[PDB]
RNA sequence: AUUCUGUGAUACCUAGGGGACGGGUAAAGGCGAAGGCAAUCUUUUAUGUAAAAACUGACGUCGAAGGACGAAGGCAAAGGGAACAAAAAGGAUUAGAUACCCCAGUAGUCUUUGCAGACAAUUAUGAAUGCCAUAGGUUAGAUUUUUAAUUUAGUCUAUAAA
């Protein structure tokens, strides 16, 4: 589960570009984002067998790949963490503090 | 000094040394306060472009009044609590 | 015995919070010991009076005093505002013109204090040097 | 004996870091573009932080954390790198060099009058 | 140095933000976490503690807001008596 | 993007040369008929302000015209030329872009001598005289029981009668 979320401010980074700023997210938002990544990787995998355990076992296998560190969701976690570190300075950007104070 | 001569340049005045009761993190804070009190950053922003005399005179009048109005406002705010304390 | 050293640390800590210098004859009330009085709301060490009138000297006639010039400029060589000096407009102009004369005449630096004054101030062995480079 | 220097020149669009000898001869003169940052990526606070960490790392390779006993940090300009590179020296990267710092100077260039500057821009 | 001026007649004497709009106490904790990832790396072990502190933020309840400051009420009582008048 | 750079730039230094410009102080501050006047030393020039005495004794105010002065840009001549920058030109943006932005850039700005006389040359308020109630600041003095009051001449803020 990631520890931060990227919120964007419309038209404050330059020529129509947005100002992305990281922010923390509570537990329920961390678990929700994590488990939804897992289901995204599961739905894209191909079918394996038959019966009533297809979807269940296909999800459980991804849960094991996560604990073993060989899953694909680890890349999405590190990808969003990079955006946070690459934008940790925007928390005090001149645009975010000069909205209507330059009459 | 007698052997080596002191380097007398504008940076010589903006220098802060590390000592026993002042570490590197302490000298940085002292350097920032003095650099702010001397308005070094403001000069770099005003010297970036040219402001003809009339525009500079009118910009000062606007900034000098906002400074008096703000200073006279803080006196009324605190004068209000001197009277409230007395019970008026 | 180390337990005695930490006591000296805790002691001096409180001594820093007592932002007041008691003197003989100073009257005090139970209120003069509360935080509101020890906090020292005054954020300015204002000067009593115009020292130029109290010391009775003509600035222009004392331009050659290097210590007097360095006293009325910031470490960056900038003349001090009347807020810091606490002078009347007439005496502020005389001390400002006294600094500009010394700097204009070329006997006092313009971006720092006089070199001979830097040799004495703290950081003597650390002053920036000029390596001959050749 | 004069210390070494760790000049940090930073402005709106780039940041330069120069490590010189006591006689002010450059040993490591690098910029944000030396790390591969292209036209506009050089102004980012993050790119200035990586340049500081890179220079500090290159100093260790040259064995300067043992050769340098006294060092000076000279700041010039008020760009993003003024704060980024300071947090590198003050952080975990400058652990070895933080103890050899003896001075902190500011060398931002100002003109008492001087030549005329550009005319104000009309962006709107 | 001169003394604070006497404010001219204003429509209303008041402060914009009566109560200090304090900042979210954890935006500072996140900056520390983002600071470690830049120096120690993402999957490192040194940042394992700061991450626990960040996770501790959102699990704690939000402090309740303070009662409103009555400064503006008292400023409106002493306006005419503290300034040159009140604008109509 | 044009552009600079391996003929070694940017960055960091040492040693020489050049041209202009004037940081802080600085304020509702000051000065002059106005235009205008802000680094420094010496030299040089007319008014103006305060307090006391003395002196002249209406010698005053306004003022068509003439003459003088008069910002910036400009013309003419001889210098200067770092920086800035009309023009000319290039790169972008745009439906198109002379333009706003950008790389560069000549007159010009600066010096000396003339011409020129138009300005939101403004307080959108000619100069001057007598007079009319207060309050809060501020500038240069004077008086005093120099704390702080009183007072002369300026300047600004908010009001009374009007
Ligand atoms: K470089
Ligand atoms: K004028
Ligand atoms: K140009
Ligand atoms: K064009
Ligand atoms: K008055
Ligand atoms: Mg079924
Ligand atoms: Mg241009
Ligand atoms: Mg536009
Ligand atoms: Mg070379
Ligand atoms: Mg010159
Ligand atoms: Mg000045
Ligand atoms: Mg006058
Ligand atoms: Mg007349
Ligand atoms: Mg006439
Ligand atoms: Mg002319
Ligand atoms: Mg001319
Ligand atoms: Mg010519
Ligand atoms: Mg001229
Ligand atoms: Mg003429
Ligand atoms: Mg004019
Ligand atoms: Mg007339
Ligand atoms: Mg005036």
């Amino acid at each position: 589960a990631p520890l931060i979320k990227m919120r964007g401010y419309k038209g404050l980074a330059g020529g129509g570009r947005s100002l992305e700023v990281p922010q923390p997210i509570p537990a329920r938002q961390r678990r929700s984002t994590a488990f939804k990544w897992i289901l995204d990787v599961v739905n894209k995998k191909p079918s394996k067998g038959s019966g009533r355990t297809m979807f269940a076992h296909r999800v459980a296998e991804e849960i094991v790949a996560v604990v073993e560190g060989r899953s694909s969701v680890w890349d999405k976690r590190m990808l969003i963490h990079k955006l946070g570190t690459a934008n940790r300075a925007n928390l005090n950007s001149p645009a975010l503090q000069l909205k209507g104070k330059r009459f | 000094q007698q052997e080596l001569n002191i380097r007398l340049r504008p940076s010589t005045g903006r220098t802060f040394y590390v000592s026993g009761h002042q570490d590197f993190a302490g000298a940085l804070k002292l350097l920032h306060r003095t650099v702010a009190a001397n308005k070094v950053k403001k000069d770099v922003r005003l010297q970036r472009f040219h402001e003809r005399p009339a525009l500079k005179r009118k910009r000062n009048l606007r900034e000098r009044w906002r400074a008096r109005f703000k200073e006279g406002f803080k006196a009324a705010v605190n004068r209000t609590f001197e009277l409230k304390n007395q019970g008026w | 015995v180390q337990e005695l050293l930490q006591s000296e640390v805790t002691s001096n800590n409180y001594m820093r919070m007592m932002r007041r210098r008691w003197n003989n004859g100073d009257v005090y009330a139970p209120r003069d010991l509360s935080p509101y009085e020890m906090k020292g709301r005054n954020g300015g060490w204002v000067e009593a009076a115009d020292v130029v009138d109290e010391l009775g000297f003509s600035p222009l006639d004392n331009y050659r005093n290097f210590s007097l010039i360095s006293d009325y400029i910031t470490p960056f060589g900038r003349i001090r505002h009347s807020k810091e000096t606490g002078l009347k407009p007439v005496n502020q102009r005389k001390i400002a013109k006294m600094v500009r004369r010394a700097i204009g005449l070329g006997i006092h630096p313009s971006v720092h204090k006089h070199p001979e004054i830097l040799k004495n101030s703290n950081g003597r062995h650390l002053l920036p040097l000029v390596v001959p480079k050749g | 004996d004069e210390p070494y220097h760790f000049h940090i020149y930073s402005h709106k669009h780039n940041t330069h870091i120069t490590v010189t000898k006591p006689n002010r001869d450059a040993l490591i003169s690098l910029s944000c573009g030396n790390l591969g940052f292209k036209k506009s990526n050089r102004k980012h606070y993050d790119s200035a932080y990586q340049l500081g960490a890179y220079v500090v790392d290159k100093m260790h390779q040259m064995n300067l954390h043992n050769k340098i006993k006294k060092m000076e940090v000279v700041l010039r300009g008020f760009g993003p790198g003024r704060e980024a590179v300071i947090k590198v020296l003050l952080g975990n990267e400058g652990r070895m060099l933080r103890s050899s710092i003896v001075r902190v100077s500011d060398a931002t260039r100002l003109k008492f009058g001087g030549t005329r500057s550009k005319k104000p821009r009309r962006l709107g | 140095p001169n003394k604070p001026i006497r404010l001219p007649p204003l429509k209303q004497l008041r402060v914009r933000q009566a109560n200090k709009a304090e900042e979210n106490p954890c935006i500072a904790v996140m900056s520390s976490v983002l600071a470690c990832w830049a120096s120690a790396g993402y999957n490192s072990a040194g940042c394992a503690t700061v991450e626990n502190a960040l996770r501790a933020c959102m699990d704690a309840p939000k402090p309740a807001p303070k009662p409103n400051n009555t400064i503006n009420y008292h400023l409106s009582r002493f306006q005419e008596r503290l300034t040159q008048g009140k604008s109509k």
